[PDB]
DNA sequence: TGACTGTATGATGACGATGCTGAC
DNA sequence: GTCAGCATCGCATCATACAGTCA
């Protein structure tokens, strides 16, 4: 609706749109016209197009919202055309934990069921360097790169241990432990300003570190295993994380003391993989176990700007499926999981690859191969943002452009 | 690493922001004005504008209003900076002292948030109780007032309707009330809030949800009488309040889009109106009563006033006076006339001030001065679109060349002692002396009865009673005005030569050989008083009266051969008060005393070109603050001249100069003749405040410029400017423009005033051929407004349009250059365009065009169509480097006049900035940073070098060496970055570094290498390595140079402890503020030195350069453990003053 | 002795890969 | 003699039961 002439602008300069809808043409509109869906050619004339948009920001004529909104529709375009698969490499057991290199735009790590790690370069061949795992009780459910040198992982792992460990695949030291089992952590992660550590169990207690050593952490925070743990890029102290609890629980990593005194927790109609705060920090995307994705302002942490609707689930072997932010553009790509049971538009649904607009909802795109027909969990695009890697099918993708 | 300096060397001249009150005192009317990081404060008077105070902020200025609380003498200052830090400011004056002090200061950040798309907004209720901000969606952040916080701390409300487009707070209200537009999936509305700074909260507004256009962009709360809201949008005009309800929709408005609005009356009468094409409204508020009075407000008429500059902000000020701020073009002070002229516009323009910006496309050219030429160039935008030419120093016009060659020194003379005007010049020679007079443009040669012919003349001019005076080395001879003879005439006893002459009105000194001689003027006597001997032969002399009239000079100013030495004497006894060692084996050539700005000085110049000067004290005669520069290589004449009732001081040379005060300091400008040896002052009715100057073969007549620092020339092209280049062998400059024209729906298209394009001495029209999308072109008259883009050629020397080369229908120019390419001795234009259409949003198609000119017209001899927006193009060794969307093609110049591929990259998202230093190669992408390519002569193809892995939205990119790398950034942000030189591994040597990052505050749109500072005359070897300028959005053009580290320290070290004192202004740390940020992240400054930081601590008092120095440890270049003084580092400064 | 907090258990769901058939 | 066409095989979340502590 509003919507409608708001992506059309796309803004400044405002002369197209401001019609009110136009007082409905002169309805919904009533009969025929449009229609909404139709909203699409106009969309398609009432763009000024870009290289005008270019020179407006020189002249201060438009503002960022303007230039960085449309180039991110120049980014759409050359998705559409991203069909190409450029790369893929297996291991072996299911793709679990996901890497990108914080500098390195053709370098991608990513973890196992198996406790196995691969390093992937592209413009390279010059196959992976490897580490095996035992391979039963091995699943390695996060991992993040080490800020502070970009040789070692922090990896979090159901053997019983969230450690650092050098490419070469001799650790370093060992953070948080067991020494009974029966229960392992599952979320992680670091924040290269805060060097702070922080990690999940599946009994519901985090328990975070700072890089070096003395903890104090641990006080259960839910009942339920812990599957994701968001560190917010613009904030040190804070955090937000995610349980079968159906709760997203935002933190504040140190006045937070009480056993579980909190600010603000976000219910779900069912439990949550992913936490994911935006590069901006300002938002919180929230992926739920069938079928939602949240968005949470900083606005009123409580109430999410908003929901969109998509075909995700649990499978037990299936690895959760969790929502991801591109770290330049605002966009969201979740994988898809087709049911019956779900409201969908478009039966039958080969299952892809999604990109949703934020800020808005609606999907600008969707990302498809034959003869890799697999279902997509892990999505998370280039920090670049010029490259997507999905750790799928059992093996690894990597999509770039012709 | 890498080690960059950067330094304003021209202040932004948009202006940004027009807010009316007083805040200097309650009795006196105050306008501000905000240029960016500037903030300007001016009184309005009569018919005029006057400077009260400058001053800095280190922060880019968002907010501008002044409240004024309960029991507050005036209005105090709120500013809030885009890195969101708030202030309170207050004008304080203490005798001849002004400072702008804080008194509070805060940043109110929310550590986590979304800066808002419409921007920032900041409001003020009318009791003065708050500060409103909309800084983020969904949030309105709440200042109390009350005083103390003295923090201006905050809290945040939650507000349900997410996006805001306009509040204001309400008058007439029992509790501070809110009014603002915001916009839902059921259109836009006008809703209203209490604050209730009680509570924390938000309580039910006053008024229903009104329904409202859906473009209704701007709230403007009436006063009383009357209370309410009026809501301005594309299509109507509406008041709103509780029960009434006005709309209108008047078709003038439709054409174009309200933007800005001032109050005219307290009352709020009447508002004025300003739009996107700087369309100027009058709205005026229809007052109507019904029981002994009331608020009823009638009915909305709007009226149009006529046209200015495309504004920011409007202000009325008084009798008809609006100030108008432009972002686009100059701003203005403009007059309402109460007659419409012909056209029916009640706008006259009083005043115009220069802006450079947006500065879109510039360059660097030495024409001017053919051996450096110093001249910057740049560009204004739509109605207000130009070419400006910017220069260092001062030019003079010549009226008359009369050929003398030989001629020794000039005196200015008025024979008449009722007409006060010079009719007479006098001019000297060898051994000889001939008098011209002066009647209107004629000049001849004359004789003058008293004055000799035949012995040179070392000085003359008017003298004390009614008397004319003419020193030759025979003798010193006065002489009368009215019957014309011989009055009095005195020789040195024994008939010695006179060697040296100075003289005022009553007093006359001269020397001879070590002696000499005082005499007062009397009438018919020339009277000697005491004399004496010196020690060594006197160089040069000067008897200038410091003081009022007065007209007796109580010091004598001397120069000696032997010691090389300037000394102060006291008349008539000649004691001496201070012996100055000028060293060196130089003798001094001249010496002046002067007052600039009340201050006062000693000049002395040796033949070196050197030039000493110090402060100097008329009541002891001392003299202080030894200081000394450089101008040219010659000996150097010193001549003091008036100009605007102002003292200026012109130096003679190889590098002639004007020296002048500003700020109460000294300034030294060039004046762009080739040289001048001799000069006088010259004020006749043929020629009004002029300037005699001569050489060593011509003697010249004519005016001189005002006195500034730089000097623009504007020409006006009525179209918006977007390339340019100079080229050389064609005497002239190519620009790439474009004009809108609208729909006139039957024959064709046309423009809505005359341009460049349409004026141009000769045109031509692209014919193709075809692409071909003709034949069924796809083309419609949807969006009736069309860009029309044209290669113009325009004449170094006049400026004017020589042709005009309109492109094809829908056709849009991205790239020009200037050039020869291949085997071929002709130099082509080149230009890179791209087609652009409504209904496709990246171009698919585009085309490189290479023109020769040659008298007048313009043959295309390469057309070639490839297929993509030709973003960049760049000559490279004698090839041309293109950027076509996402790629990168090295072209070659063939024997068939055809451009013919030999080199391909292909790896970019968008290539939109392209910069070459001899076979590297920069490519700047639009969301994949920094590329730096290479050109691999034995295969001829390209090799992919290096990249930047940090993701940056580039606006412009600069080589600095084959190391080194500058980006400019989206957020303001600079950042460099270099080549590992170390080589190791391939991944050290695929990453570009930041080892630079710095913001700056401005948007820069274009790099060149050059600079406007001349060769040394140092020094040499340099301070600084290289010099690239910038243009920015707001007109600001800056300088980058390189340092060595150990100079980078010194100027790091001086900034922490400057840092410490300045003060800060609304107390805002330089820390942070030069800090990399964006929404993504913040950090610290590095690779980076502000050079507007450490120039200002010549502006801070001689104890604090005291205070900054301290422990600071100096280096004079070798072996230098030592400590430094307040001195040293005042050198350094000044040395890195001169650089710009 | 309520409580909770921790251990065996077995229902339910429904994605791959690898195993091996039956058969085009 | 490659082919689809079943089949078994890999600590998730949910529901239970009756053992351990522990304010």
């Amino acid at each position: 609706r509003n919507k409608r002439s708001r992506s059309p602008l796309e803004l400044e300069p405002e002369a197209k749109k401001l019609c009110a809808k136009g007082s409905g043409p002169s309805r919904r509109c009533d009969s025929d016209c449009l229609w909404v869906g139709l909203a699409g050619p106009q969309i398609l004339p009432p763009c000024r197009s870009i290289v005008r948009t270019l020179h407006q920001h020189k002249l201060g004529r438009a503002s960022w919202p303007s230039v960085q909104q449309g180039l991110q529709q120049s980014f759409l375009h050359t998705l559409d055309s991203y069909r190409i698969l450029q790369k893929a490499a297996p291991f072996d057991r299911r793709a679990t934990s996901l890497a990108w290199h914080p500098t390195h735009p053709s370098t991608v790590a990513v973890g196992s069921k198996g406790g196995d790690i691969m390093l992937w370069n592209f413009g390279i061949k010059d196959k992976p360097t490897f580490i095996k795992g035992i391979g039963a009780g091995g699943s390695i459910t996060g991992l993040k790169f080490n800020p502070l040198n970009t040789n070692q992982f922090y990896a979090s792992s159901m053997e019983g241990t969230t450690r650092l460990q050098d490419f070469k695949g001799n650790i370093l030291r060992v953070f948080a432990s067991s020494d009974t089992i029966n229960i392992w952590f599952c979320s992680l992660d670091v924040s290269a300003s805060s060097r702070m550590v922080v990690t999940g169990d599946n009994v519901g207690n985090v328990i975070l570190l700072n890089m070096d050593g003395k903890e104090l952490w641990n006080l259960r925070m839910h009942k339920k295993k812990v599957t994701h743990v968001a560190l917010n890029p613009c904030c040190d102290w804070f955090l937000a994380t995610a349980s079968v609890d159906q709760t997203v629980k935002i933190w504040d990593l140190r006045q937070v003391r009480g056993k579980a005194s909190f600010l603000y927790s976000l219910p779900h109609r069912h439990p949550v993989n992913a936490a994911c705060f935006s590069p901006d920090g300002a938002r919180l995307l929230t992926t739920d176990q069938k079928s939602e994705i949240r968005v949470y302002s900083a606005s009123q942490w409580d109430c999410p700007l908003g929901l969109i609707p998509h075909p995700h689930r649990h499978f037990q072997h299936l690895t959760p499926i969790k929502a991801a932010w591109h770290p330049r553009y605002n966009l969201i790509v979740v994988g898809r999981y087709p049911d019956p049971n779900f409201k969908s538009c478009t039966p039958y649904e080969l299952r892809t690859i999604d990109v949703f607009d934020g800020n808005s909802g609606k999907m600008m795109c969707q990302l498809y191969d034959p003869e890799s027909s697999g279902i997509s969990s892990l999505n998370e695009f280039n920090p670049m943002g010029d490259t997507l890697a999905s750790a799928m099918g059992y093996h690894i993708l990597i999509w770039s452009q012709q | 690493h890498s080690y960059n300096y950067v330094v304003t060397a021209q202040k932004p001249t948009a202006v940004n922001g027009c807010v009316t009150g007083h805040f200097t005192s309650a009795e006196d009317l105050n306008l501000l004005i905000a240029k960016n990081t500037r903030l300007e404060i001016y009184v309005v008077t009569a018919e005029g504008l006057r400077p009260v105070k400058e001053v800095g902020m280190y922060g880019k200025i968002a907010v501008m209003e002044l409240f004024r609380p309960k029991g507050e003498s005036k209005d105090l200052l709120f500013i809030l900076t885009a890195k969101y830090n708030a202030c309170i400011l207050e004008y304080k004056q203490s005798g001849e002292s002004i400072d702008i002090i804080t008194r509070a200061h805060g940043n109110v950040q929310d550590r986590i948030g979304r800066p808002s798309e419409t921007g920032i907004i900041g409001i003020i209720d009318p009791e003065c109780r708050m500060i409103g901000l909309r800084l983020y969606d969904g949030l309105f952040k709440v200042i109390p007032l009350d005083r103390d916080n003295k923090e201006l701390k905050a809290f945040n409300i939650r507000l349900e309707e997410l996006h805001v487009i306009d509040v204001k707070f309400l008058y007439g209200c029992q509790a501070p009330t809110i009014c603002f537009v915001y916009q839902d999936p059921q259109g836009r509305h006008v809703k209203t809030y209490e604050v209730s700074l009680r509570e924390k909260e938000f309580n039910k507004g006053p008024w229903k949800q009104e329904n409202v256009e859906a473009e209704a962009s701007m709230v403007i709360a009436v006063p009383e009488p009357f209370g309410g809201a009026i809501i301005i949008g594309q299509e109507s005009i509406t008041y709103h309040n509780g029960d009434k309800y006005l709309a209108i929709a008047p078709p003038i408005i439709k054409q174009s889009t309200i933007v800005c609005h001032n109050r005219v009356d307290p009352n709020g009468s009447r508002y004025l109106l300003g739009d996107m094409e700087g369309r100027l409204f009058m709205l005026l508020l229809e007052k109507e009563e019904q029981m002994d009075g009331t608020v009823t407000l009638k009915d909305l008429r709007v009226e149009l006033l006529g046209e200015t500059s495309i504004a920011e902000c409007l202000t009325y000020l008084d009798n008809g006076v609006v100030f108008v701020g432009s972002r686009l073009g100059d701003s203005q002070l403009v007059k309402l006339n109460v007659d419409s002229n012909e056209q029916g516009s009640y706008v006259v323009a009083m005043e115009t001030f220069t802006n450079l910006g947006p500065i879109v496309d510039m360059c660097v050219v030495d024409l001017e001065r053919q051996g450096q030429g110093q001249l910057v160039t740049c560009s204004g935008a739509f109605k207000e679109g130009s070419l400006r030419i910017i220069r260092n120093g001062i030019g003079i016009h010549e009226h008359a060349s009369i050929d003398l060659p030989g001629i020794k020194g000039l005196w200015p003379l008025r024979s008449d002692p009722n007409r006060e005007t010079d009719d007479t010049l006098v001019l000297s020679f060898v051994g000889q002396t001939r008098v011209l007079m002066l009647n209107g443009e004629e000049v001849e040669e004359t004789e003058l009865m008293g004055f000799v012919d035949d012995q040179q003349t070392f000085f003359c001019g008017n003298v004390a009673h009614q008397q004319l005076i003419q020193i030759t080395s025979a003798s010193v001879r006065l002489v009368s005005q009215e019957p014309k003879a011989l009055v009095s005439e005195w020789k040195e006893p024994q008939a010695k030569n006179i060697s040296v002459a100075s003289c005022n009105s009553s007093q006359v000194v001269v020397a001879v050989g070590r002696a000499l001689y005082y005499l007062q003027i009397h009438p018919q006597e020339l009277r000697q008083i005491s004399h004496t001997e010196m020690e060594h032969e006197v160089a040069c002399l000067d008897i200038t009266p410091l003081g009022d009239s007065n007209g007796l000079s109580p010091l004598c100013a001397i120069g000696l051969w032997t010691d090389i030495s300037a000394r102060i004497l006291k008349l008539p006894s000649f004691e001496l008060l201070h012996k100055e060692m000028l060293g060196g084996e130089i003798i001094p050539r001249s010496i002046l005393m002067t007052t600039f700005e009340s201050s006062h000085y000693l000049l002395c110049a040796l033949g070196d070109g050197a030039l000493f000067y110090f402060g100097l004290n008329i009541e002891t005669g001392l003299l202080s603050d030894r200081k000394k520069v450089t101008l040219g290589t010659q000996p150097t004449v010193l001549r003091t001249f008036r100009s605007l009732s102002t003292t200026n001081v012109f130096a003679c040379s190889d590098r002639p100069t004007v020296i002048y005060s500003s700020n109460h300091k000294l300034v030294f400008s060039n004046v762009n003749l080739k040289e001048v040896n001799y000069m006088c002052p010259l004020n006749s009715d043929g020629y009004p405040d002029s300037l005699a100057l001569a050489n060593n073969s011509t003697l010249t007549i004519g005016t001189i410029d005002e006195i500034q620092k730089l000097h623009i020339r504007t020409v006006p092209l009525y179209e918006s400017p977007r390339k340019i280049c100079y080229q050389e062998v064609s005497q002239c400059f190519g620009v790439l423009s474009s004009r809108i024209e609208v729909q006139d729906t039957s024959g064709g298209t046309t423009a809505l005033r005359p341009s460049a394009s349409t004026q141009a001495l000769s045109s031509s029209v692209s014919s193709s051929k075809l692409f071909s999308s003709s034949t069924a072109p796809h083309e419609t008259s949807f969006g009736e407004e069309v860009e029309v883009h044209n290669l113009l050629i325009i004449d170094q020397h006049t400026f004017e349009v020589l042709h005009a080369h309109q492109f094809l229908q829908n056709e849009y120019a991205l790239s020009l250059v200037s050039c020869k390419l291949g085997k071929d001795p002709n130099t082509y234009f080149i230009v890179g365009t791209a087609m652009v259409y409504p209904e496709e949003a990246e171009p698919k198609q585009g085309r490189i065009v290479v023109f020769q000119y040659s008298d007048g017209k313009l043959q295309t001899v390469a057309e070639k169509e490839v297929k993509g927006a030709v973003y960049s193009m760049v000559e490279f060794n004698g090839k041309l480097l293109a950027s076509i969307n996402s790629t990168v093609r090295l072209y070659e110049w063939t024997t068939e006049k055809e451009l013919r591929t030999e080199c391909n990259h292909y790896n970019n998202i968008m290539a939109l900035y392209l910069k070459t230093k001899g076979d590297f190669i920069l490519v700047g992408d639009l969301m994949r940073s920094v590329l730096l390519l290479a050109y691999k002569p034995m295969e001829g193809n390209f090799e992919e070098i290096a990249r930047d892995f940090n993701p940056n939205w580039m606006s412009a990119v600069e080589i600095l060496d084959d190391d080194n790398f500058l980006g400019a950034e989206n957020a303001f942000n600079l950042f460099v970055c270099q080549k590992d030189s170390a080589a190791t591994t391939d991944e050290e040597r695929q990453h570009l570094q930041e080892v630079g990052l710095f913001h700056l505050g401005e948007f820069v749109n274009v790099f060149c290498h050059g600079s406007l500072v001349m060769q040394n005359l140092g020094e040499t070897s340099t301070p600084t390595q290289g010099s690239v300028l910038f243009g920015t959005v707001n007109g600001m053009i800056g300088l980058v140079t390189s340092l060595s580290e150990s100079w980078y320290n010194l100027l790091l070290d001086m900034q922490n402890r400057l840092n410490k004192v300045i003060k800060s202004v609304g107390k805002i740390e330089h820390s942070f503020w030069r800090s990399f940020h964006t929404e993504r992240k913040t950090e610290p400054a590095t690779g980076f030195i502000d050079g507007d930081l450490i120039e200002s601590f010549l502006d801070i008092s001689r104890p604090k350069m005291q205070e900054v120095v301290a422990n600071l440890q100096y280096d004079d270049g070798s072996g230098m453990k030592r400590e430094a003084t307040a001195d040293d580092l005042i050198k350094v400064v000044e040395e890195l003053t001169r650089i710009h």
